[PDB]
């Protein structure tokens, strides 16, 4: 499963729809039987098959969720400059102008996997002391946001 | 970090706003006559009014014919349909070679379209059938500010169904196509269990409804195979139609009549465009008599596009003939439908330019009395062994630590590596077939 | 030909009805 | 409003006879061969004559003398409606098709037949639309005003009819056309179409069909997508029996009536012996169209043997078909030719300029000339004048090499390229 | 109007009472000999005794092959089976060819059925089950066989109906009031449309609304149709369908043509002999003929060198044009006509003749009567002469262009300038090689 | 390792052996003398493990007996891991169903090989209880589990998936088990006292995984549904150009997005002394191509006529391939390299040899041909087991010698035994009188 859905990509970028019907003969005018069309129809949706996620793949090309730094080239060198910070073993602090940056930011942050917390204005009253005490004092944080 | 063969020094014809072909341009040298009438094909096809016209590159080994090529294909573009091709592959096991040769001319076509989708997003509420009941579903999207409920094909459910979705999952839904796809659990269920193999995602944002113009590029074949067989389905019914034939069939001629005039209703719509393409086929001796008298009528052709060609001999005796020798090994009757562009050779300066040009696409340095040995031993035997020679002479000087090429390593190079002259040589003294 | 997708209400919207009027 | 781009035969639109079959010198496009154009239109008489059938003629000739552009005005003065069907001779020669077969069904496509038949068709724009129905019982009462100019009528639909309206969206301005047997349902604008008349007219409706479509049809409930990818293949002959048999029933009683077609083969010589004979025995047949040769070849060892029999086909085909030729052109010929591909394709050249392109058609060949005028066009404007010059003409002669200027060229370069052996050799020195 | 290719101008041998042919008659002129050695063989195969028996038709060509074969297969009648086959026709590509020539050769005898089956029509009231009062203990009383009362407008009868039948008629989604036609033995049921009462219920419906059918309820009709054995052969090896799924999945896994297997075809014998020692069937014997015979492979030759010895073997009349020629196959194997001595041996030979101008006169103004055009007595000389010695194919090729060219002069008959425009406009053969001796480019 | 490796011929060698200055030694790694082949060889194996260059070609060509698949092997066990490397015989192209060009296109495209990387996070433990909470109509079943560690004893809620992969295999509260939460794999590494496992350390870690998969898989899945199976049998062929150009520029620009890398790997074909001019025109074309693995051509035939053409093309192999080729040729071997080389694969099949014998066995090999000994060698052990003792004497050699025969002494007994068998005619004389 892992293989078939990070090696599906392409799509056809050209289809006919309702031909799929015609195929097998059967639509609402047709010289098979009445019936015949839905019993057809009725034991297809009763048979199983294990090929529906090529189907889903090839059918629709899904945006996996690893693209989202993949289309930020400043998240590329973001990556690699949080690696190496971390394995100096170093903490960060920072800055932007726009929160939007910031959300797509915890996204990507959550996404890599760390332990982190955002301050911005959203952020009500109280937490600004126990985060500031969280950064300042030796915790596994090593991302602070705002 | 950068991948070349032979190639890619390239980054056009390198003409002017005149059509004059600069001496050095584009990393070329040579070949005035050969550029301009490049740049004549250039305008001839920037027109995209000429077709059926031929128009093949006559030269020896070593004269720039696939080179030309490669810069007629970079100057088009990518907005062009390119088809390079081979005479060889042509022969076609499965089916008939002449149903290959229309399936590339069909290829060679390209066509701009506009389109737009209809896109559905949000987490089903509800999956019931609607009530004295039959094989339709109503669903529910529900996304940050969409509120929508939605009655579907029996098709399209069977498809949603096979998805194993459930209440709590937000869901991708196209209504054109009709295709199915989960997003994942809402974030509001995160905390219901502690751990999941299930991903939870948040509810999608916006309006449930969502529309964007598509301009996305279609070729005129690819129109073809998809109304001659089914392409893709998530029923079981698109499965049968495709296991039922996996065998690539020929295209009838009312089948090429019917998709040319939809085509030319939409052109007459005015969202579609049409684009010819250019056809590049390797070694076109290589093939034989039958695809010559077939081309005989397919250059005659209407929406035929532009054709460029290439060979490498002169005058040979035809394939599938015995008495019918012709030059280039092409018989008479289709040469009087060709054009030719007369290719040169290389001399010695303009060889070592090339040396050195690609040298320093390659990224290596060479020493100016290198530089005059590669010159030396790259005409006597061919410029072609000298440009293999480059990379292995650049990496005996980074054995020895130092980062230019020296005569001695040439020395070395050439000492260790013989060509085919010394081949044939070493053969001529043969116990064994040595 | 008939759209996959069709909006549907809960309120007005029943499946039996099909009145249009000018 | 035919797709149609500039072409080798593009310019042609019509034989251009007269009622005595006299061919004006320059008429519809075509030009010269008189005694050819005469033959055209006794072909023509064949064709639209109908009552023979089994008749083989061949033309033969020099290259690029035209036979093509005959036949191709020959199809352009048969016009719509008349089955015409144009192939090679290599489209044959398949392997999941046999070559037999194939020609026979190449014959079988060549003849169409007309089906007449009487449809009921109810057009007119709504007033509202009103079903009556049960909550969970069903038990569907439709019914819909229909308006037009001249009524205003309200109708009780059926079952299947309020069904579709229930697929199809529509609102009470559309306008829609109801067929009574089909129950179809196509709607084209809103109140954008103005209909009018009577609600009940009586139209037909005419088909034409080969009789290969309806053999295929028979052959197989698979035989629909089978023509329509052609992966159909070695069709019964008791098929072909039954379905000639209820044709002639057919045509006896006057349903439907069949229109003998036009076949065109290209380039016969490449065809063997087994289809020569095949040839030979169907054209016996009394279903058998109206074929044209066109061998571009001379005397040469028809495939399959080791016998150069004339023409590059076998006496046996030559004895039941009867041969015209096709000549030369004089260099008048040549000019009108070349006016009409500059008038075509929009070519202000120069007289003296037309002249020279004339010499060097003329020497050389007409195909050259017709690409020749066709690359000055570009040699003219990218210096920016709309009109060409001799300076263009001669520029194109230089750059673009002619056929026997190559042969020259390798005849003292055949050391440049590979022999028929392959050798070749590569250095400058020694 | 009326279409002619190349025939349609004989009627058969048309011999006399004692064989004797006479000198014209349907479109034979002359050719005494093979006019009476085809009656010959038409004797033989009227005999409805001898099989196996085969003869080759030998000579030189435009002397009327095709003619004595069609003549042949005239008069023997289109209730006599003929299976017509080319050279080129035997070869295919699915299966090898002898597959295909014992096709052909099953297919050249046939067999005519006497059968009878059973009518019943009526409209249709009634959608119950049988009732089944009795519980039994292992009834919970209901079955797929529903009780219709066949209302027909002259008798009604209630019938227990197979699930197939009835399923068929829920295949018609009948409802209350509508004419049906059901079968007693194969149960088919068509229905001719919903009853003219049921016609002012709605202001349209698809459903054509039609009257009841006159005649009684159960009527029985019998048919003695002829059917050939390879029909019935491909019937048996491969089903031809029916309107139920498994039937639709059964014929859609193999429709392509394969080999055939003899015992089959015995059990089909077999029954046969069992038919008509009860008189339900008669055999028919079969004619098979081949056009162009010269090609044939080898293998086909050796293979029907042991297929005529086979008791299943028809007659089989062979045509060839060929005089010292190698068989095709082979190498050094050169014989007359092509064809190995040992099948020969068994083959009885038969020779065609020329034609004197008288003739080519006869045969040309009876083309003109076969065209219903009339030709002047210079033109009708012009054309035999030039048929001497040009040849008969060319002139009844250009017979029509003179017609043409009349016509366009506002002429109803053939004149000389008529046949020399048309020579003028058209070459034979012979200068068409002449002109291509002398030519620049093969010309 | 962990893989059988019988007795063979090129189960003796084992790397190139030569120097960091690629001047090979003597005798080292498996190779006896050929210091400009092996040389050549390592150079061959600098150019692919620098990667940089692409469309390179190599002949290897001389007499017979000259270690040209020897050499090959070595050069490929050199590469070793982390890089593909296809061996593909000449005559094996050759098929009726399957076309040669785009199988072809497919053998090149095997070669290219994609490294695909992603870090996953999995927990391991040991487990201490199981507990759930189900009903026998309802379902709903709700499982908990408590898993420790060393340093980490929890509890956690066991979800709908994980408490059906529980059910769906036999499990003990003893037994220790990991856990990829994005995946929901069960990983039952062992059991506790009843039982090898001993977890340790922290109860959830990160870790990368990598795919190493070559472009041709990627293109047969991609052509259409069934691309698995036919991967999985082989029953595909004549893919589309469409999804070939389509895949290259994914991939290109994958690889300037950094996601994955390429390795571009070594193609091996044979015996291409006999081929069809289709196939060295299409490879002629294919060298000039971007995405152009290293091929390593081998050959054995000289001036020959190449099949499909009736010339006798020089070195049996057409002049532009010869153009675009580098040439590499191997000498033979003296008597006492192969004296080494018999006492290498001695010591590689282990059968003691007398000095005595061993040199017999040399010169007769130089006399005859080198298989023979290499045969000899190992018939000599069966010979001097059946006289009970591993040392193979002068004895033993000499009868294995006059039991087997050699080609050229056969063909001169046939020479002398021409009447006793049948001629190209067919005539013999089965009778004695
Ligand atoms: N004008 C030029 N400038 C630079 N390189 C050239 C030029 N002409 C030819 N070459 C080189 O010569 C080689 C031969 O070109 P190509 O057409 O691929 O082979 P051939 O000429 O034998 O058909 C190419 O690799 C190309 O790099
Ligand atoms: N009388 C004519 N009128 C118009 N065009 C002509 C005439 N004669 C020849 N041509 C041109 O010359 C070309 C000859 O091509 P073609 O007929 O294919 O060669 P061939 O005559 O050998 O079959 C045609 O494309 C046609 O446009
Ligand atoms: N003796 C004859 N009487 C009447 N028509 C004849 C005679 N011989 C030949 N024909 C004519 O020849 C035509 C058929 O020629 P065919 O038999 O096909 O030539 P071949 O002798 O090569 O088989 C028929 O249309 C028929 O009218
Ligand atoms: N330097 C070497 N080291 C080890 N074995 C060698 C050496 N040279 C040759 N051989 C042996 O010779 C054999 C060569 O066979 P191969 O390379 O397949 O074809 P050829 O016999 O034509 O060279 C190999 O099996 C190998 O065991
Ligand atoms: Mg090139
Ligand atoms: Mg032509
Ligand atoms: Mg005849
Ligand atoms: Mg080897």
């Amino acid at each position: 499963r892992k293989i078939i859905d990070t090696f599906a990509v392409l799509t056809p970028s050209a289809v006919s729809l309702d031909m799929r019907k015609l195929a097998l003969g059967l639509n609402d005018d047709s010289s098979v039987g009445e019936n015949t069309r839905l019993k057809v129809m009725q034991n297809c949706f009763e048979v199983s098959n294990p090929l529906h996620q090529l189907q889903t793949k090839l059918t629709i090309a899904f945006p996996d969720k690893s693209l989202l730094q993949y289309d930020c080239g400043k998240l590329q060198k973001l990556a690699i400059l949080l690696q190496q910070l971390k394995d100096n073993g170093h903490r960060a602090l920072i800055f932007t102008q726009m929160t939007k940056v910031l959300d797509v930011l915890e996204q990507f942050l959550n996404y890599h996997g760390y332990l982190y917390m955002r301050l911005d204005g959203a952020t009500k009253i109280e937490d600004r002391q126990i985060l500031t005490e969280r950064f300042n004092t030796d915790s596994r944080i090593t991302v602070f946001i705002l | 970090v950068t991948r070349t063969a032979a190639h890619t020094h390239i980054k056009g014809l390198g003409l002017d706003e005149s059509g004059v072909a600069k001496r050095v341009e584009g990393g070329f040298v040579g070949q005035i006559e050969a550029r301009e009438a490049c740049g004549v094909i250039v305008d001839l096809i920037k027109a995209k009014k000429m077709s059926g016209r031929a128009i093949l590159l006559a030269g020896g080994p070593s004269t720039g014919k696939t080179a030309l090529a490669l810069a007629i294909s970079q100057e088009l573009g990518p907005k062009v349909p390119f088809c390079p091709l081979v005479g060889s592959e042509l022969y076609s096991v499965e089916v008939k070679k002449t149903e290959t040769l229309m399936e590339n001319f069909r290829r060679a076509i390209g066509l701009r379209i506009k389109e737009t989708k209809e896109v559905y997003e949000g987490e089903v509420t509800e999956l019931t059938p609607e009530d004295k009941t039959i094989s339709h579903v109503i669903v529910g999207l529900k996304s940050a500010k969409g509120t929508k409920t939605l009655r579907l094909d029996p098709t399209i459910y069977e498809s949603i169904q096979r998805e194993k979705v459930s209440i709590g999952d937000v869901i991708y839904i196209e209504a054109n196509t009709g295709a199915v796809k989960r997003v994942g659990r809402s974030d509001a269920y995160a905390t219901e269990f502690d751990l999941e193999t299930e991903e939870y995602v948040p509810l999608p944002k916006g309006e449930v409804h969502k529309k964007k113009e598509i301009v996305q590029d279609v070729t005129l074949h690819d129109l073809d195979v998809a109304n001659a067989r089914p392409q893709g389905g998530q029923d079981v019914i698109s499965m049968m139609g495709q296991l039922l034939k996996p065998k690539k069939t020929e295209i009838t001629e009312k089948l090429r009549q019917e998709v040319n005039k939809v085509v030319a209703k939409y052109i007459d719509q005015g969202v579609a465009e049409l684009i010819p393409g250019v056809l590049f086929i390797d070694e076109v001796n290589m093939l034989d008599i039958e695809i010559f008298t077939y081309l005989n009528k397919a250059l005659e052709s209407n929406i035929a596009p532009v054709v460029v060609l290439a060979s490498n001999r002169g005058m040979t005796t035809v394939r599938g003939t015995e008495d019918v020798i012709s030059p280039h090994g092409v018989p008479p009757d289709l040469i009087d439908r060709l054009l030719i562009v007369r290719t040169l050779p290389y001399d010695k300066d303009e060889i070592r330019t090339i040396i050195e040009r690609r040298a320093t696409v390659e990224r290596l340095q060479v020493e100016s009395s290198a530089l005059d040995l590669l010159a030396t031993m790259g005409t006597e035997t061919s410029l072609r062994y000298a440009l293999q020679l480059l990379a292995p002479c650049g990496i005996l000087a980074q054995t020895s630590n130092r980062k230019e090429i020296v005569v001695n390593d040439v020395n070395e190079a050439k000492l260790l590596f013989l060509d085919a002259k010394r081949s044939t040589k070493i053969l001529e003294t043969s116990a064994n077939y040595l | 030909m008939k759209a996959l997708v069709e909006e549907i209400d809960k309120k007005t919207y029943n499946p039996d009805i099909y009145f249009t009027s000018l | 409003k035919s797709l149609s781009l500039i072409a080798a035969h593009s310019h042609i639109t019509g034989l251009g006879l007269d009622e005595n079959l006299q061919p004006r010198p320059t008429s519809e496009g075509m030009v010269g061969q008189l005694q050819a154009r005469r033959a055209a239109g006794v072909i023509l008489k064949m064709v639209q004559n109908g009552t023979i059938a089994g008749r083989a003629v061949l033309v033969a000739g020099p290259p690029s003398t035209g036979k093509t552009a005959l036949a191709m005005g020959v199809s352009q003065s048969l016009g719509k409606d008349v089955p015409f069907t144009a192939i090679a001779g290599s489209e044959i020669f398949s392997l999941e098709l046999s070559k037999t077969e194939a020609l026979t069904q190449a014959f079988r496509k060549s003849i169409g037949i007309k089906i007449k038949e009487e449809t009921e068709l109810i057009e007119g724009e709504v007033v509202e639309i009103q079903i009556d129905r049960s909550i969970t019982g069903g038990h569907k009462q439709g019914k819909l005003t229909i308006k037009t100019t001249d009524m205003e009528t309200i109708y009780e639909l059926g079952n299947k009819m309020i069904d579709g309206l229930t697929k199809e969206k529509v609102l009470a301005g559309d306008v829609i056309s109801i067929d009574k047997a089909s129950g179809k349902i196509t709607k084209l604008g809103r109140s954008v179409q103005c209909p009018e008349g009577e609600l009940q007219k009586r139209k037909t409706v005419v088909h034409t069909v080969s009789l290969h479509e309806i053999d295929v049809i028979n052959s197989r409930t698979q035989g629909f997508l089978a023509l329509f990818t052609g992966d159909t293949g070695e069709i019964r002959s008791e098929v072909r029996d039954q379905i000639n048999t209820k044709v002639a029933e057919w045509k006896e009683e006057g349903k439907a009536e069949i229109v003998p077609g036009v076949l065109f083969i290209d380039e016969v010589h490449m065809l063997d012996i087994e289809c020569f004979s095949f040839i030979n025995r169907a054209l016996e047949d009394e279903f058998a169209p109206i074929v044209m040769m066109a061998t571009n070849r001379g005397v040469s060892k028809t495939r399959g043997t080791n016998y150069k029999s004339p023409h590059g086909l076998p006496l046996d085909l030559l004895d039941r078909s009867i041969i015209i030729t096709t000549k030369s052109y004089n260099e008048q010929e040549i000019k009108t030719i070349l006016s009409i591909r500059a008038q075509e394709e929009e070519v202000e050249l120069s007289s003296d300029a037309l002249d020279l392109l004339t010499k060097t058609g003329v020497e050389t060949s007409l195909r050259y000339s017709s690409n020749l005028i066709s690359v000055a066009q570009q040699i003219a404007m990218k210096r920016k004048n709309n009109t060409v010059e001799v300076e263009d003409v001669k520029r194109a002669y230089l750059l673009f090499l002619d056929s026997a200027r190559s042969v020259k060229y390798v005849q003292e370069n055949e050391s440049q390229y590979i022999d028929d052996q392959g050798n070749v050799q590569i250095s400058i020195a020694k």
